[PDB]
């Protein structure tokens, strides 16, 4: 209960944190920080008010969140971390040791709390439409 | 021990802290679940159904939303006031002009009246910004994020000095139907949370809510967050022993199963400071399966915020301080005789949605996606819930009555709840008339 209510606040203050929107600037003598998202856009996206030649980058990319939530519902995932194994007995030893059914519920109770947020909400879905129309 | 020792200790309890239409008495009790009772979602695609779609925002995808928000108000407040054309910010001109833009802050700090700028439309202003000059005005109210119609002179092409500014003009209200009007007296009971001290964890103000519900056997209950606040300090130091998914199933069962001889209708609308919920605005309706035959009938579960017709009336219902987001980061021309909480509400109701405030404040999440199309007036309602941290207050604004019954619980000492009288009186005769003519706040 506790692993996964502490697990729930670091994943409110990840998802927060990319939420709250900071860039900043490319450029590293300007080094601009801006809460405010300005409506001058480059080609490549949002343009420093600081600095006029410049490209402004989120501080938190949506990749750097993915790979978090990927890494904490990996590092809960027994299921598989035992195939990883090269060995079946090996395999078996260690599932038959420590892995009880139990232990295994709980693990996957920790892998569904991750899944809760994996699920819906997301990144993998790609709309088909967007892409060509 | 020491815990809930200051709730019990108080023996005030009972008085009203303030009313408003009818001096009416402490008898306040209706039918219950008797009659008919209409409690319909009305308004865009109805309260989004589903939980949400993602959390990944193309940052080319905001701006279209921003652009529409801009744009429709500007067409409309042009089609209100007839103005012939709108100027683009950039181009300049010697005879006065009028400009479509958004107000906002050129810095991080608090905004003031030397460091107002105007952001255009992208259709005219190609996404511009200038600094505006106040000096040369009589009378304004101005905040980040308000879509106005800005009268006045721009010589240099790089400051615009204002001459006059527009009023918002406000959706007109709700035509009631023939069927709407051959109902009967209802009651809206309206709570919010915290439903604890910030101490203790017995949740006492919850069981004496449930207490005076059951007493006062009303027609519908509107209970507002946060049910598990955010910032309870057991939250956050991970004392307890259970998790807050399962201290929500207790958390609802209570009510559940302490309203069930009252009978009356209950709405639990999630609040942003839901720490067990997903923390999207806007916030998805709960999730909960463990509803008998006779709860769902009982109990419904709307989204948060949303406009919800009951009896014929329109109520918006919302969570977010929407009072102290704005309030706390506005400017204003007058200050000796003026009434702050009424200019506030004047804002949300005429700026055509239920967060106007852009940028926000450091801590909390928007999902500019679906901002577009689940936080809008569909038309103005009639009836305005707005929780605040600030004090009580029912006031009538632009013919709407705007109630703001705070939280039930403040810190170590108590909070207030309402109840609102509505009915629906004689189609005939001058225009507006307000379905809800008696409100009452008392504290709990
Ligand atoms: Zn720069």
């Amino acid at each position: 209960v506790q692993l996964s209510n502490k697990l729930i606040m670091d994943i409110r203050r990840f998802i927060k944190k990319y939420y709250d929107g900071w860039l900043i600037c490319e450029e590293p003598t300007c080094r601009n920080r801006t809460r405010h998202l300005p409506l001058q856009f480059s080609r490549t996206g949002p343009l420093c008010p600081a600095c006029m030649k410049a490209t402004l980058q989120p501080e938190y990319s949506d990749k750097s969140l993915y790979t978090q939530l990927c890494f904490y519902r990996y590092i809960f995932d027994a299921e598989c971390a035992l195939e990883k194994l090269t060995t079946d007995h090996e395999k078996d030893k260690l599932k038959k040791q420590f892995f009880t059914p139990k232990v295994l519920q709980d693990y996957r109770k920790l892998k569904n709390t991750a899944e809760q947020f994996l699920s819906r909400s997301g990144y993998s879905e790609v709309n088909l439409s967007k892409l060509f129309a | 021990a020491t815990p809930s020792q200051k709730y019990n200790s108080r023996s005030n309890r009972g008085e009203v802290v303030t009313s408003f239409g009818l001096a009416q008495g402490v008898s306040w009790s209706g039918r219950g679940g008797a009659g008919n009772i209409s409690l319909k979602v009305l308004g865009c695609p109805e309260a989004l159904t589903g939980s949400y779609k993602s959390m990944f925002q193309k940052l080319p995808d905001i701006r279209e939303v921003l652009t529409c928000k801009i744009e429709e108000l500007g067409s409309e407040l042009k089609e209100h006031y007839k103005i012939e054309a709108f100027t683009p910010l950039l181009a300049p001109a010697q005879e006065p002009v009028t400009l479509l833009g958004q107000i906002g802050c050129d810095s991080n700090g608090k905004l003031n009246n030397k460091s107002v700028i105007l952001e255009g439309d992208r259709e005219h202003s190609s996404g511009a910004q200038i600094p505006v000059d106040l000096s040369e005005l009589k009378e304004y109210s101005l905040f980040p994020g308000q879509v106005v119609i800005m009268e006045g002179i721009n010589t240099t092409g790089r400051k615009l000095v204002a001459t006059k500014l527009y009023e918002g003009v406000p959706l007109p209200f709700y035509q009631p139907t023939e069927e709407d009007a051959d109902f009967e007296q209802s009651m809206v009971l309206v709570a919010c949370g915290p439903y604890t001290t910030s101490d203790s964890i017995t949740y006492d103000p919850l069981l004496d809510l449930i207490a005076v519900i059951n007493h006062d056997r009303p027609d519908v209950c509107i209970l507002f967050g946060p049910f598990l606040d955010a910032k309870h300090e057991q939250v956050e130091n991970c004392l307890l022993t259970s998790p807050f998914e399962d201290i929500f199933k207790q958390c609802l069962r209570t009510i559940i199963e302490g309203t069930r001889s009252s009978g009356s209708h209950l709405v639990f609308v999630p609040s942003l400071r839901d720490v067990h919920h997903e923390p999207v605005y806007p916030q998805p309706p709960f999730s909960y399966s463990d509803l008998s035959r006779e709860d769902k009938k009982q109990v419904q579960f709307v989204s948060e915020p949303c406009s919800l017709s009951i009896n014929g009336v329109i109520f918006g219902l919302t969570s977010t301080d929407l009072l102290f987001h704005l309030g706390a980061e506005e400017i204003s021309s007058s200050s000796g005789t003026s009434d702050r909480f009424s200019r506030i509400l004047k804002h949300i109701l005429t700026q055509r949605s239920y967060y106007p405030l852009y940028p926000p404040q450091e801590d909390m999440a928007i999902d500019y996606e679906s901002f577009y199309v689940y936080a809008q007036l569909p038309v103005t309602p009639d009836v305005l819930i707005i929780p605040s941290e600030l004090r009580y207050f029912v006031k009538d604004v632009l013919g709407c009555v705007c109630v703001n019954p705070g939280r039930l619980t403040k810190g170590q000492v108590g909070g207030t709840f309402a109840r609102l009288y509505l009915r629906r009186p004689a189609a005939d005769g001058a225009e507006r008339q307000s379905p809800c003519i008696a409100v009452q706040v008392v504290r709990i």
